[PDB]
RNA sequence: AUAUUGGCGAGAGACCGAUAGCGAACAAGUACAGUGAUGGAAAGAUGAAAAGAACUUUGAAAAGAGAGUGAAAAAGUACGUGAAAUUGUUGAAAGGGAAGGGCAUUUGAUCAGACA
RNA sequence: CGUGGAGGUCAGUGACGAAGCCUAGACCGUAAGGUCGGGUCGAACGGCCUCUAGUGCAGAUCUUGGUGGUAGUAGCAAAUAUUCAAAUGAGAACUUUGAAGACUGAAGUGGGGAAAGGUUCCACGUCAACAGCAGUUGGACGUGGGUUAGUCGAUCCUAAGAGAUGGGGAAGCUCCGUUUCAAAGGCCUGAUUUUAUGCAGGCCACCAUCGAAAGGGAAUCCGGUUAAGAUUCCGGAACCUGG
RNA sequence: AAACUUUCAACAACGGAUCUCUUGGUUCUCGCAUCGAUGAAGAACGCAGCGAAAUGCGAUACGUAAUGUGAAUUGCAGAAUUCCGUGAAUCAUCGAAUCUUUGAACGCACAUUGCGCCCCUUGGUAUUCCAGGGGGCAUGCCUGUUUGAGCGUCAU
């Protein structure tokens, strides 16, 4: 909520910095098997239960 | 860059000054990283700071060692960190103790060595 | 055949140990033989490959071509050779990822810590 | 059941016997261990039997 | 593994529905929820009568049967019809119970041993071996059995001085003592016949 | 933030989360040789900290920002 | 209604984050994590939760200190400057 | 003064905007290719309610 | 002497070979579900080497067509081969409220051996 | 007869193309099945004597995966209602602006907030997927910016209650109990700093701790300002507490 | 007669079986014995020139030191004969250090980034107020020391 706690604002910040796609220069490395970011998250679909 | 075997020849205050004249550099490069896309010179400065602090600390620890030589109790940080069990276990002397009866028996009737033939 | 107990005849373990080898073991897997003149001069058969070594190719579509090394890509287990390249469709050029076993060293990037290696291996100047 | 002219046969597998099973694959792998131990001891006590 | 197929927590739902009574996973949010389990028919399930370690791998045989067979397999080596019929190239051999000198027990080099065996006429049976090296067929060649050769002659010493190490490397050739003789060398594949090269010391100790 | 430097005499910094508006005052006093009358801190949503320091008049922030090298 | 209407009123938690396992198990009215009873010194581990032990036992983390012990034993729990 | 953009960072670190557009569209394609499978392999065992009451007696 | 499905290091198998074998050959106790205890997946292979399709042209663009690389795009990142269910185009044939099948032969197609 | 593997053997087939797959094309066998040609494909595979088994499917309201007829069908119909012109654009029933008609009708379709959610806020670019039609738009895609407090809240107090200590139980995980059957503690001087307290020096027997963003409570207002912040920033005028 | 329906084949599609492969598993055997109050296992947060993860690490933050080898890393940029050298490296080894907030978890407490006390030091006019820095403050038990209580008790 608005009147929240720092223990939760921390965990929301982490989720904000995690919510991005994959860097395209990872796909150019040699023995690469990562196509996309399979751990993505958005508020519509999956709630992080904290 | 900066190098340990050059820094060991330097003293406390010189290294303390080198730290500051490196941290200023790092603070400048952290500005240039904004107005530029990439600054790899920054890594050498971070590792330089670390190589400096390492030397400072090691000097200071050796000092306290030389202070605590012979004194029976020296700090836990300086004491050897073997495993808890091997610090709790018996000393080589404490374990090789014997009763007077047993050492008399050992000096009188030791395990002779021998062989089977005429 | 093998007669010890601490060495493996296991395909799985061996291939793992190849494809997860570090860059310090790969230096020796990426070794190459010397030409029949340097075999006679330095007195050895093979050495690990190094940048700025001149070289000749003996097996491949680019046989007979000579060059000198520009990069040992010891993640691809490969090696790249000057005067040995391929023009991409863009007009640009990309070098060839050779493998050292299909090469022959003609001139050597001599140095201290290689003269020593040659000396311990029973070689000469 | 009891079906034919067969012996009465007593077989003690009503407990969880499958846990308390020991197959001795170790027979030769540890015969050699015993031999090595004898051989080592015998050199520790080099002239003694 | 004894715990295969049983790491799942599952129970049947029962009669009352349009699906079977096989045990089914419970929960949601993944594909496994509702899937069948614990059966031999089921993906992820166990197998039928999981293979256990307390099976009879090694088999007992009577000592006199073993010796009967070893003597028969020795006696077959003197029969050229069986040797030829078994895959040995001995058409250009003078005498079949082949007895070479006991100086073969003192040879220390493969370069010399092979020459001796070429002289007494085994050259063809060594070529047979090193021309028969074909690749295995199936899922046994990523199980450390990639290659298949044919068998070669069997040199039968009595007192080894280097021959067993000299012929250690040549393909196909095996090496044995007159004691400690092996049916798995004399009759391979249960096929009687084997080209054996005896030394005179061995031949004399066989009595 | 590069508006608040000219509009007010305000500098905006990124500071460690373990800093408490006194440490910041003294750090600015030490590094940039100025005087400070007011600090307002907030915690950004990326887990960093932001500090709006307001310098006394008799200290213009553009001079300090050019002296630092970011205008 | 016991379903769709009575699932609107689910807006106040009963579990929060534990400091010991980091997950939403810390009950608030009784103050006891349901995965590793936090005020209690012993972590919950029952032999019937044999899968649950896999998820929280050793190996599942970094092993900051422990993973150098086998290295330091192989060498004799030794000390001092290396060599030349 | 703004001598940096994310496009410029990724240009410095290899990828051009053409490469970025194409590789992005492929990473979007694959996400949908997978979501297809998750919606495909789920419709079977998703309506398998544990306690449906069947509002029909008389 | 003995025990040892755990831990560290090793060697091997008439074992499984990606619906199998540990649940996991892959960023797997991961994603995800559930208040929680707990539950718990799927997913391997281009090619020797990206040489991953320069350039032209129609289109708003995706794309298409040529061109090109390649030993091979009947390998184009939806990529080893690429079955079947199911489907489209072409061709042959039949067909009054089913179709399919057995015995026998006509007609059409096709194969034959040629005793050459 | 057939299948996966094992031991022997044909000095077996094979990149001049192994296996696999397709073939109303052929031959053999009563049959299980085997063999051949062609097409495709690209790296290992068979015959004979024996061994061994996780060895042969039309079914089990079988398991997993995939796919169909149904079928371009049922249907996308609650909440009074949309229309014109222009702009942008490849493209406008649905975007934007203007003009018109209307509705919610102050217990609102408004303005704000608690829980809860987590950056959904704002801007630029953008439309493969999503918005069960469409889409140039969007709570979507991508990249970034953004939350400023001595006075608002937490923090402080206690409530219903929870819960250590001393103790007592209990095989034990731990239970009771919260002042109990405890030796449960600190505050000011002459000593005038030897700050020790010799005396001084008296004063109950109180005796953890958590527990409310709606209870109790120390103190602030106006005006202005931003793409998105404000009783928080700027200007001005004030107040409280502790020194 | 076409359309339509059905059967076969070719080509193309849906789909991903079969064949071949396999840095994985499982089973057997051999050897070894090495967690923690000198603060473990586990957790949260954070760190890279461009990384969301996995792996690694801790404000000395994909790492510092030392030792060894002896010229790389490589997706891009950026450095570079420093390369006959105290010396590259997502190297190996590893004996020196650092080791955020935690956690048996240790000042009290914790749905709080809450509230304290002691010592040294610095600043503000400052034994008393405020702030900063460093170092400390758990419990049970043992040995010993120090100060004590008790007509329990001895002598003078
Ligand atoms: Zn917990």
């Amino acid at each position: 909520a608005a009147q929240k706690s720092f223990r939760i604002k921390q965990k929301m910040a982490k989720a904000k910095k995690q919510n991005r796609p994959l860097p395209q220069w990872i796909r150019l490395r040699t023995n690469n098997t990562i196509r996309y970011n399979a751990k993505r998250r958005n508020w519509r679909r999956t709630k992080m239960n904290i | 860059g900066v190098k340990a075997y050059e820094l060991r020849t330097k003293s406390k205050e010189q290294l303390a000054s080198q730290l500051v004249d490196l941290k200023k550099e790092l603070a400048e490069l952290k500005v240039q990283k904004l107005s530029r896309p990439s600054l790899p010179k920054i890594k050498t400065v971070r590792k330089s700071i670390a190589c400096v602090l390492t030397v400072i600390n090691e000097q200071q620890r050796e000092a306290v060692r030389q202070l605590y030589k012979g004194k029976k109790y020296q700090p836990k940080d300086l004491r050897a960190k073997k495993t808890r069990a091997l610090r709790r276990a018996l000393t080589k002397f404490e374990a090789s103790q014997v009763t007077e009866k047993q050492r008399k028996k050992q000096i009188a009737f030791p395990q002779r060595k021998y062989a089977i033939k005429a | 055949a093998k007669q010890s107990l601490d060495v493996s005849s296991d395909r799985r373990k061996a291939r793992k140990a190849y494809f997860t080898a570090p860059s310090s073991q790969r230096r020796v897997l990426l070794s190459a033989p010397l030409s029949k003149e340097l075999r006679a001069q330095y007195g050895i058969k093979a050495l690990p490959i190094r940048r700025d070594d001149e070289v000749l190719v003996v097996r491949g579509s680019k046989k007979g071509q000579e060059g000198k090394i520009s990069s040992v890509y010891r993640l691809k287990f490969a090696v790249q050779v000057d005067k040995v390249t391929k023009e991409k469709v863009n007009g640009a050029s990309v070098p060839i990822n050779l493998h050292p076993s299909k090469l022959v060293i003609t001139k050597l990037h001599l140095d201290k810590d290689r003269k020593a290696l040659i000396q311990r291996k029973g070689g000469k100047l | 059941a009891i079906s034919k002219n067969l012996p009465i046969l007593k077989n003690h597998f009503r407990k969880h016997w499958q846990e308390r099973v020991k197959v001795h694959f170790d027979q030769a792998g540890k015969k050699v261990s015993r031999r090595n131990a004898r051989a080592t001891r015998a050199a520790k006590i080099a002239p003694r039997p | 593994s004894e715990k295969a197929g049983h790491q799942t927590s599952a129970e049947s739902w029962g009669t009352g529905r349009a699906v079977a009574r096989i045990p089914r996973v419970g929960g949601g949010g993944t594909g496994r929820s509702g899937q069948g389990a614990f059966g031999n028919m089921c993906r992820g399930g166990r197998m039928f009568a999981p293979t256990k370690t307390w099976r009879k791998w090694n088999v007992k045989v009577n000592h006199n049967e073993k010796r009967y067979a070893t003597a028969s397999a020795i006696a077959a080596t003197a029969v050229a019809s069986l040797v030829l019929a078994r895959g040995h190239r001995v058409e250009k051999i003078p005498e079949i119970p082949l007895v070479v000198s006991t100086d073969l027990e003192s040879i220390q080099k493969t370069k010399e041993a092979v020459a001796a065996l070429k002289a007494v006429g085994a050259h063809s049976d060594l070529l047979k071996v090193l021309k028969s090296k074909k690749l295995r067929a199936g899922k046994g060649k990523y199980r450390n059995r990639r290659w298949t050769q044919r068998r070669g002659p069997l040199v039968v010493y009595a007192e080894d001085n280097g021959i067993v190490k000299a012929l250690r490397n040549v393909p196909g050739v095996e090496t044995a003592n007159v004691a400690s003789l092996n049916l798995l060398q004399l009759a391979p594949g249960a096929h009687l016949g084997r080209f054996v090269i005896w030394t005179e010391a061995a031949f004399t100790k066989l009595d | 933030a590069m508006k608040k430097v000219e509009d007010g005499n305000i500098l905006v910094f990124q500071v460690s989360m373990k800093a408490n508006k006194y440490q910041i005052k003294k750090a600015v006093k030490e590094l940039y040789e100025v005087d400070v009358l007011k600090v307002n801190t907030l915690v950004r949503p990326n887990g960093t900290k932001k500090a709006y320091v307001r310098l006394t008049a008799d200290y213009d922030a553009l001079d300090i920002a050019n002296r630092i090298g970011y205008i | 209604g016991k379903g769709t209407p009575s699932f609107g009123k689910r807006h106040n938690k009963s579990h929060t984050l534990c400091n010991r396992c980091g997950r939403r198990s810390f009950h608030v009215q009784k103050k006891t994590c349901s995965s590793c009873g936090y005020p209690a010194a012993k972590t919950r581990s029952y032999n019937w939760g044999a899968k649950a032990k896999r998820r929280h036992t050793t190996g599942t983390g970094r092993m900051r200190y422990l993973k150098h012990v086998s290295r330091r034993f192989k060498n004799g729990f030794q000390t001092g400057s290396a060599s030349k | 003064r703004r001598t940096i953009t994310a496009a410029d960072r990724r240009m410095v670190s290899g990828v051009t905007e053409k490469q970025y557009k194409k590789g992005m569209k492929k990473m979007q394609q694959l996400e949908k290719n997978a979501i297809n499978t998750q919606i495909r392999r789920e419709i079977k065992r998703v309506n398998f309610q544990t306690h449906y009451r069947d509002e029909l007696l008389q």
